[PDB]
């Protein structure tokens, strides 16, 4: 019911036979011309390999399609992707804080595995 | 929304990869177990060929539908000029 | 069912007001041919 | 690596104590054209490009360019009445059928929620049986150890 | 801007109404007078079947490609958002699997420190006596 590239609701959906994932026609035709492969599974796919109604009620107050609707579409495109670049930069910083504290905890267990077993071994030697 | 074989509302839709058409799973499985074919185009289709990511979507409302809207605005206005030019 | 040459306009906020002007002109180039 | 979760029934003070040990180790180790340039600049500035609201602004008894403006208002009203005439002919019916499409889409999301919920419970259910078995093996190991510590003192 | 018989630039572009392919008036007429057929698909075709003029009438020889340019630039916007969200969710799996395992490995230390502490007091009370 949706497209698996943009997140649209497609008007002419097409499905690929190598991996069954429903894509909008213009977006999947653009990908095969760029690099001739399926975007999801990275398998060989061509334009001839692809295999081919939605209602949107226009608002009662439909000038606004030129002015007010079109500015809000290119505002919401601009602000979201910039906030999404801000989302991708923060996680790669939080990836670094994850692995460093992970490797810090590995050195704790590596240090404490030598501490515990030798402390137990000294209890076994204490009996003699 | 509909199943092309029966006409009901499918409660488990699966789409076939030989003739794109939304079939109900329990109906099309019996069609495939009858003969290994797709009921619309009579091409070969198996059960594994019938199939029921990360980018979140929103509903089709009035960017893409706005660009196709302005096509309808102008292609109708182009016919309005022909009513004038022929008169 | 029966040459394609892509337009390469110029070297994006100006392209918004360009579209605004062309629909403004086409509406007047349609109106003037009707009253005539 | 082996930390029992369901078995270990671990205070919040132990979480603070272990985090200090981790923190002490942490101290030791210590593709577009020009449209992308405009979109990034507009979002960083947070400022939107202005649209033409001149058609709302037009006034009577004005010059030749504004005569173009008032005739633009006439073509917009004839288009607006034509657009309103299609909606009236369609009726709500057209708004009704798109609402039925939304309920079918919404139901598909809820089924994906049950499928993920069923699978995450199954992964937990397999883990819970392993933790209980790892409990008894550790408990029997501790009981055998406490026997040996007591016996070795008793023999000596 | 090419004929489909010789390959020259057509100065009088004619087309057959059986197989859609723009030919030139001279060459397609010489083919039809040779054998009464279409050169591409070998179907039946005559001289009167051919459409032979430039078409311009009531038409008056911009707007439209600007919407096509707006479609083409959105096409890049959609493809960029896919690869950007794909890298978002893929490292969020790496973020989630690390943080869960970090607190899981953190519980290893809390267990290991308490057992190490028990072996300290056990030996010291024993080695004293």
């Amino acid at each position: 019911m949706l497209c698996a590239i943009s997140g649209k609701v497609p008007r002419r959906p097409v499905l690929s036979p190598k991996s069954r994932t429903i894509f909008e026609k213009s977006l999947l035709e653009q990908y095969v011309k760029d690099t001739g492969n399926d975007p999801i599974t990275n398998e060989p796919l061509s334009i001839e390999e692809i295999v081919e109604s939605a209602q949107q009620a226009s608002l009662t107050e439909s000038i606004p399609n030129l002015l007010t609707s079109l500015q809000n579409e290119w505002d919401a495109i601009m602000l979201e992707n910039f906030k999404l670049r801000s989302t991708l930069d923060s996680l790669t910083k939080k990836l670094s804080t994850v692995m460093y504290e992970r490797d810090a905890a590995k050195l704790v267990a590596a240090q404490l595995l030598m501490e515990k077993n030798e402390d137990s071994k000294d209890l076994p030697k204490s009996s003699q | 929304m509909l199943c092309a074989i029966s006409g009901k509302v499918p409660r488990r839709p699966v789409l076939s990869p030989k003739s794109r058409t939304i079939f109900e799973k329990s109906l099309l499985e019996q069609y495939v177990k009858d003969t290994g074919n797709d009921p619309i185009t009579n091409e070969p289709l198996s059960i594994e060929e019938i199939v029921e990511s990360a980018q979140q979507a929103s509903l089709t409302e009035s960017i893409p539908n706005l660009l196709t809207s302005l096509q309808n605005e102008w292609d109708a206005i182009m016919l309005e000029n022909f009513k004038l030019r022929s008169t | 069912e029966i040459a394609q040459q892509a337009s390469l306009t110029e070297s994006i906020p100006n392209l918004l007001t360009s579209l605004q002007n062309e629909w403004d002109a086409i509406m007047l180039e349609n109106f003037k041919l009707r009253s005539t | 690596m082996d930390g029992l979760s369901f078995v270990d029934k671990i205070p919040d003070g132990y979480k603070n104590e272990i985090d200090q040990l981790v923190k002490k180790e942490f101290a030791n180790i210590k593709a577009d054209n020009s449209v992308s340039t405009l979109t990034n600049a507009l979002y960083t500035e947070y400022l939107k490009q202005r649209n033409n609201k001149k058609r709302r602004t037009p006034d009577f008894n004005d010059d030749d360019d504004t005569l173009f403006l008032e005739e633009y208002r006439r073509k917009y009203p004839r288009i607006d009445t034509s657009r309103y005439i299609p909606n009236e002919s369609s009726e709500v019916s057209l708004l009704g059928i798109v609402d039925s499409y939304l309920k079918h889409q919404e139901i598909v999301l809820d089924t994906l929620l049950p499928q993920t919920v069923s699978n995450q419970w199954r992964i937990n259910n397999d883990y819970i049986r392993q933790t209980c078995t790892i409990v008894e093996e550790m408990n029997i190991q501790q009981r055998k150890q406490i026997n040996d510590l007591e016996i070795y003192r008793k023999r000596l």
